[PDB]
């Protein structure tokens, strides 16, 4: 039974799971885009997410400073997150990150994820795009909407 | 049939040559002072061949290459390939037969248009490796009919009843040095202004590069 | 060892007459001595069967078996060597008529096991075999219906005879 | 005169006849070359067969992908059915109906529709009554329904369909997109259309406005089985490409008074856009409203 | 616990051919409508992402070849600039890759 | 097996012994050995037998080819089409002679199980029995239980 | 390795028999196989029926047109007159006509209330290509046959097989050469109904012909009995009734099968085609 | 014959619009049946 259970059993137990997730994170903060394992990414992603939040703190924070400290391995990447990852998301309130799956690992065909920070400087990866408004259904709901429009102003 | 046979006292023993000696180039519009000169390299090489065969008449030859020719592309519709190596030489029975091997070939030879004109004869260096040859260069102009069919016995080329006309310039050599040598055809000089060949029943899609993710297209 | 799958390509038929209807193209193609099991092969072998070239090197393209992969190359050379050598117009134009596993030639090993014992290891190879059809692939059989049923039973009442009498 | 089954028997033979006429004037092989211009497979050159292949032959050469989504063809940068022979080496693109600007093949799924209704209407009612289709409006997609102008027997003019004479004519039309028929076209003289819709009077006023338009007169026909009609543009390959299709309201035209014209409307998807049983709806719904063309 | 009798291999064929144990056919492959490969539709694209990977790889080794050592992060943004551009008015502060090629069409200059 | 093997109702060919009989053998054919031991009788049986089994048999077209065998054989071929192979091997004249009436009399049918020991295309003059033969019928053809006059 | 001989050659032999089922070769003249004696084969083809046949008659009845052709073709290919060899034209022509009407002569006398039409048809029956080739087949008709392709096709084979009629009809006479048809022909009937062999549409319209030409009343049609009507499985009896009276009843999963099957049923018994009708009488005339 | 979900084909501008619709209905839907005693109930 496993009811409610929010985070994975992953790595050697639960220090190694940290450990496993924060080289994770550094290399995310170091390359802004990572690939491996699609869940470990997945559990990744929520700590990328917070660890901005403390970088938004400001680097004058002890405890956002102290929370750096653990989670950054390779200290030149604590200047980074304070200096440059932060006040590139001031106006953001969250969704720093976005995750996509790729394919599948080729020698354990394991499955994969990329993992970025947004608005870095790396080409763009491929993203899925929505149908354009001019498809045949798109356009027929978009009369749809419009005749509504009309008798809504009635 | 990878490597050729290293150094001994034996070595392979040809019966024919690579190519065409001196390539007669077909003058634009055959179909229907130097040309002194080119006859007298041909009788400078009629006595070469006579040289070795005093009999030769290359009066008599037209007629003969055409037997050649004729019982050569009709070894094709029986897949005869123990006669084809006596009317045709090593360097060209690959050329009438390899693209043939799982197809059916109906060929006939309907009419001759025009008498055959021997067009330039040739001799090989004096003394090669104790070996002469002498190539005829024979202009043909006939009718034929030609239809080709697949592994399938789906007709693949040609129509087995239209007859068309034919301008071939063929090359005939023998070995005279060889007691056993005789005149078999040797290749087929293709017209740079010949006209182009029927056009095949199928379509085809020319792919285009196959690129990899790194590299673009460039158009 | 047995090479008959590699001679079915050189078959020539006679050439058909203006009324008999076209022949399709046939393409016979294998790769021997793989190092899969064929039992895991046939898996794959089975999948495909049945599709158009396209569907199957689709289905191979997106699975995760290493056997997978190997059939993709024999499906794509088998459909370069029909349009090349065989006559076929659309490369696309192919579906799987058969395809199968064989047992390949096998090595053995030994494995080693506690207080001395051991058993004997095979190292295990087989055979993929595809044979590709000129056209389209065939529809599937459809469901037997009620009516086709309905249709056979009665067909059974009315053929019973007298049994054991005049 | 000719009867309605007969009327359709002249009209194919006469169309047979011109499809075989056509042919005939290429009798022996010839190649074109047919430059693809797309995205993908950028570079690969068809070497087709003039008068007889298709921009659907060109898409068997790439993969069965291309056949099942190239819903139209743009040869030359113009719009060109994927099965109307090709002529002349040419560059060539595909269409499908998730194209970045689908606009040229909504168009041509549009007026499809607008044939299959057509054919729908005119075999659907008793032999007693008389069914003269008028028209195909141009309506812009948007609209939300495709329209067929019809003007039908003048004993006919209190019938107003009910609900269950609408389903028959869906009923209908999906027996269409069962038959899975091809969409079926020929290029012809004006003349030539004349004598296959001679005895109709709006296909021939019909047919004189489109050859006016052209320098060389010629006038486009599509046929899916039996049934033969003019076309403002190319169709869509074949019948099978609808997957949601319904015949929503009739609505009688005016003035009735010189001719009661009866704009039959229906609204559809392709398989490759099917929309949800709660969307259908919604469009279902506003399809019935009277479209009106400028 | 062994097997009291060997299984017969008409019983073993309706055990491995079960419909359970038979490989499935997928449906949601789909072609990459900006290379023409094939994909999973919430899978990207293979190849896709392959050439975008190449590009990043090749930008990762410019700026591995500026930082020239380990931890030297810089503390400012970074742009990347092919043959022919220029720091415009808001890249101005960034640290600037530049890579030897044109720009892919692709990846815009934002 | 019975199980094990193919069987056949009895049947005749066209009809025979209907309007008249006719033999349905129409030929034989032996290899007997001019010097080989195992074509003893079968020499024996050419010299004293066969010419009188001719005789008897007008419609039966014999050859008797004499080669060299180790196994002397005769063919027997039927007007159905049927063709059996008998060895006579070592056999004596007397042995040869009862096998070869025995194939005169047989019919080329196949010799093997014969489901039924009769057969007729009319196993009933009176009627075949059915469900109601010895049913009576009611007034007005009423069902059971049925209401009349509604 | 092991010594001997036998075995291996005894597989030989069961290897070429997997061969042959394996590739059966294409079926070649009987003529064209070993031990044939054209002539003794047709005099044995004579004595087998108990004919005296005319060994010249009987030789041309197998020739045919399309074998004397192909064999002119061949002589002229070959560069190679003694092949004035006259066909079966002639002689098939009259054994074609005698054998129509002395079949009908059988039958009229034997079905005396069938209508010309049944009898026809029974006609067209017995001396159609499926009888007479089947019939033809079985009495060595198709080996002694001098074709041009091989298996005989079946409008050659009727063809020869009524040539050999019209040399027997030359050779014995009218009287046994009637006797060879009852034979051989008219036993092609046993076991067979009468709809078997004339195949009508519609016998419920024929019934009514046939009984007003009697002056009779239209015969009415009556369930006389009924089982399981609602089910899947119905049976159903329906009774033809002339002015209250029963002429037939006929069984049936439908109303409709079972009424046209009384109709069948009114005509068997009408024409004297009954199933328990008397039968023909093989005997030879005291 | 491949599968679909409801806004698998539809665009960035007609997702909200479809779900306000498909939002609006319902509630409306529901709205509607708050006054069954004025509806012609069933005998009480």
């Amino acid at each position: 039974i496993s009811h409610g259970r929010v985070f994975r059993r992953m790595g050697l137990g639960p220090e190694s799971r940290i450990h496993l997730l924060r080289n994770l994170l550094t290399g995310l903060v170091r390359h802004e885009r990572i690939e491996a394992p699609w869940a470990r990414v997945d559990e990744m992603r929520g700590y990328a997410e917070k660890l901005i939040d403390y970088g938004k703190l400001g680097d004058t924070n002890e405890r956002a400073m102290r929370m750096a400290d653990f989670w950054l391995t390779e200290k030149d990447l604590i200047p980074k997150l304070f200096q440059v990852l932060a006040p590139r998301y001031k106006d953001q309130t969250g969704g720093y990150t976005r995750m996509l799956q790729i394919p599948n690992r080729s020698l354990d065909r394991a499955k994969m994820a990329v993992i970025e920070y947004k608005g870095n400087c790396l080409p763009p990866l491929p993203l899925p795009r929505r149908d354009s408004h001019l498809t045949l259904l798109n356009q027929l709901l978009q009369g749809l909407r419009q005749d509504l429009r009309q008798s809504q102003e009635a | 049939l990878v490597i050729p046979p290293e150094k001994s006292d034996r070595s392979i023993h040809l019966a024919c040559t690579a190519g065409i000696f001196d390539a007669y180039v077909p003058p634009e519009g055959d179909a229907r002072t130097e040309r002194m000169k080119k006859t007298m390299a041909s009788q400078v090489s009629i006595r070469r061949i006579k040289d070795y065969d005093a009999n030769f008449k290359i009066k008599d030859f037209p007629e003969k290459a055409k037997d050649i020719f004729i019982e050569a592309h009709l070894c094709l519709n029986n897949s005869d390939h123990d006669r084809l190596h006596t009317l045709v030489t090593e360097h060209c029975f690959p050329d009438m037969t390899w693209d043939i091997k799982y197809k059916t070939v109906r060929w006939s030879f309907v009419e001759s248009l025009e008498p055959s004109h021997v067009v330039q004869v040739r001799c090989s260096s004096m003394m090669n490796q104790g070996n002469v040859y002498g190539q005829i260069t024979v202009r043909m102009h006939t009718r034929q009919t030609l239809a080709i069919y697949d592994r399938f016995g789906r007709l693949m080329y040609g129509q087995e009843d239209v007859p068309k006309d034919v301008l071939e310039y063929v090359v005939f050599e023998k070995q005279l040095t060889n007691p056993y040598g005789s005149w078999r055809m040797h290749t087929k000089i293709v017209p740079p202004w010949a006209p182009p060949k029927q056009p095949i029943l199928k379509t085809v899609m020319i792919p285009g590069p196959q690129l990899k993710p790194e590299e673009e297209y460039e158009e | 060892i047995s090479r008959k799958w590699e001679k079915k390509n050189k078959i020539v038929y006679p050439p058909q007459l203006p009324g008999e209807p076209r022949r399709p193209a046939e393409i016979y193609h294998c790769r021997r001595q793989i190092k899969y099991s064929k039992d895991k092969m046939w898996y794959l072998a089975k999948l495909i069967r049945g599709m158009s070239i396209d569907q199957a090197l689709a289905q191979l393209e997106f699975n995760d078996k290493k056997g997978a992969k190997i059939i993709k190359e024999v499906l794509l050379e088998a459909q370069d060597m029909a349009v090349r050598d065989h006559n076929v117009e659309f490369r696309s134009n192919l579906y799987i008529a058969e395809s199968t596993s064989g047992r390949g030639q096998c090595l053995k090993r030994i494995r080693y096991h506690g207080r001395g014992r051991f058993g004997i290891m095979e190292k295990v190879y087989c055979h993929y075999f595809v044979k590709l059809v000129e056209g389209p692939p065939p529809p599937p059989e459809p469901p037997k219906t009620a009516v086709a049923h309905a249709k056979e039973y009665i067909q059974q009442l009315r053929s019973r005879t007298i049994v054991h009498t005049l | 005169q000719l009867s309605p089954t007969e009327l359709t028997e002249m009209r194919n033979d006469l169309f047979n006849k011109e499809k075989a006429r056509q042919l005939s004037l290429t009798p022996r092989t010839e190649k074109i070359e047919v430059k693809h211009v797309g995205k993908t497979d950028p570079g690969t050159v068809f070497v087709m067969n003039k008068n007889i292949s298709t921009p659907y032959s060109c898409a068997m050469h790439l993969s069965e992908w291309y056949c099942r989504k190239s819903i139209l063809a743009l040869v030359d940068g113009q719009p060109w059915d994927m099965y109307k022979p090709l002529t002349k080496s040419c560059e060539i693109k595909f269409l499908t109906f998730k194209d970045c600007d689908p606009g040229e093949v909504n168009k041509a799924y549009w007026r499809s529709c607008a044939m299959m209704m057509g054919c729908v209407i005119e075999r659907a009612f008793k032999d007693e009554y008389m069914v003269n289709l008028v028209r195909a409006p141009e309506v812009p997609v948007i609209s939300g329904a495709f329209c067929y102008d019809v003007v039908l027997d003048s004993k006919l003019d209190e019938w107003m369909p009910t609900k269950e004479n609408l389903r028959s004519f869906t009923k209908d039309a999906h027996a269409l997109i069962y038959k899975d028929l091809p969409f079926e076209t020929l290029e012809v003289e004006a003349k030539v259309a004349l004598e296959i819709f001679q005895h109709s009077k709006y296909k021939v006023d019909f047919i004189e406005e489109k050859a006016s338009q052209n320098p060389e007169r010629i006038v486009k026909l599509h046929r899916i089985g039996d049934f033969i009609d003019v076309s403002e543009g190319p169709l869509i390959p074949r019948t099978s490409i609808c997957f949601q299709y319904e015949v929503s309201a009739v609505h009688n035209l005016q003035p009735t008074q010189p001719s009661l014209i009866r704009r039959f409307q229906g609204v559809s998807l392709p398989v490759h856009l099917r929309a949800h049983f709660t969307i259908w709806d919604k469009l279902l719904e506003r399809s019935r409203k009277m479209v009106t063309e400028d | 616990a062994a097997p009291k009798n060997r299984r017969t291999i008409e019983v073993n064929r309706c055990r491995r051919r079960n419909p359970q144990k038979l490989i499935k056919v997928k449906n949601n492959i789909d072609v990459c409508p900006e290379c023409g490969h094939l994909k999973q539709k919430h899978v990207l694209c293979a190849y896709c992402y392959e050439k975008v990977c190449k590009e990043t790889a090749e930008i990762r080794r410019q700026i591995g070849k500026q930082e020239g050592g380990p931890f030297k992060a810089p503390t400012i943004e970074t742009v990347v600039l092919y043959t022919g551009e220029t720091p415009s008015e808001q890249d101005q502060g960034k640290r600037i890759i530049e890579r030897d090629r044109k720009r892919p069409s692709w990846f815009t200059q934002n | 097996t019975a199980r094990g093997t193919p069987s056949r109702f009895l049947a005749s060919v066209l009809h025979n012994g209907l309007g008249r009989y006719v033999q349905q053998l129409q030929r034989l054919s032996f290899s007997v050995s001019r010097d080989g031991a195992s074509s003893r009788g079968a020499r024996e049986f050419v010299e004293r037998e066969v010419i009188d089994f001719a005789r008897r048999n007008p419609g039966v077209v014999i050859y008797v080819n004499s080669r060299p065998c180790c196994v002397p054989r005769v063919v027997a071929e039927y007007l159905n089409g049927a063709v059996r192979e008998e060895s006579i091997h070592c056999k004596s004249v007397e042995e040869i002679s009862t096998l070869v009436q025995k194939l005169a009399d047989q019919s080329g049918l196949d010799v093997i199980r014969i489901r039924k020991p009769f057969h007729t295309d009319n196993p009933s003059i009176q009627g075949q029995w059915h469900p109601f033969t010895n049913k009576p019928t009611t007034f007005r053809g009423l069902r059971p239980r049925e209401v009349q006059d509604p | 390795v092991k010594k001997g001989f036998r075995a291996a050659f005894r597989f030989q032999k069961e290897l070429e028999r997997q061969r042959l089922l394996r590739c059966p070769p294409p079926p070649v003249r009987r003529s064209e196989k070993p031990n044939w004696d054209y002539h003794a084969e047709i005099q044995a083809f004579g004595h087998r029926l108990q004919e005296n046949f005319s060994l010249d008659l009987l030789k041309t009845a197998f020739v045919n047109s399309c074998y004397i052709k192909s064999e002119e073709a061949k002589r002229q290919q070959l560069g190679i007159v003694l092949l004035n060899l006259k066909s079966n034209q002639e002689l098939s022509e009259q054994g074609t006509s005698f054998s129509q009407t002395c079949l009908t002569q059988f039958l009229e006398d034997e079905y005396p209330d069938m209508p010309t039409e049944g009898i026809k048809n029974l006609v067209d029956f017995l001396t159609g290509e499926e009888v007479v080739c089947h019939v033809a087949r079985n009495l060595a008709v198709e080996q002694l046959t001098l074709s041009e392709e091989f298996p005989v096709p079946p409008a050659v084979l009727q063809q020869t097989f009524f040539a050999v009629i019209g040399a027997l009809l030359q050779s014995s006479g009218p009287e046994r050469t009637a006797l060879f048809i009852r034979d051989f022909l008219i036993t092609q009937m046993t076991g067979k109904e009468l709809f078997e062999m004339w195949k009508i549409i519609n016998p419920m319209g024929l019934l009514v012909e046939e009984l007003k030409k009697r002056n009779v009343s239209a015969p009415e049609s009556r369930l006389t009995r009924q089982s399981g009507g609602t089910t899947a499985l119905p049976l159903y009896f329906v009774g033809l009734y002339c002015d209250k009276k029963l002429i037939a009843e006929g069984p049936g999963e439908t109303v409709l099968v079972a009424e046209e099957e009384a109709a069948r049923v009114a005509l068997r018994k009408l024409y004297g085609f009954t199933e328990n009708r008397r039968p023909w009488n093989y005997s030879k005339p005291k | 014959k491949s599968g679909t979900w409801w806004d698998e084909h539809l665009s960035e501008e007609n997702v909200p619009f479809i779900k306000q619709l498909v939002s609006d209905e319902d509630k409306a839907q529901l709205a509607s049946k708050l006054c069954p005693l004025k509806d012609e109930p069933w005998p009480i």
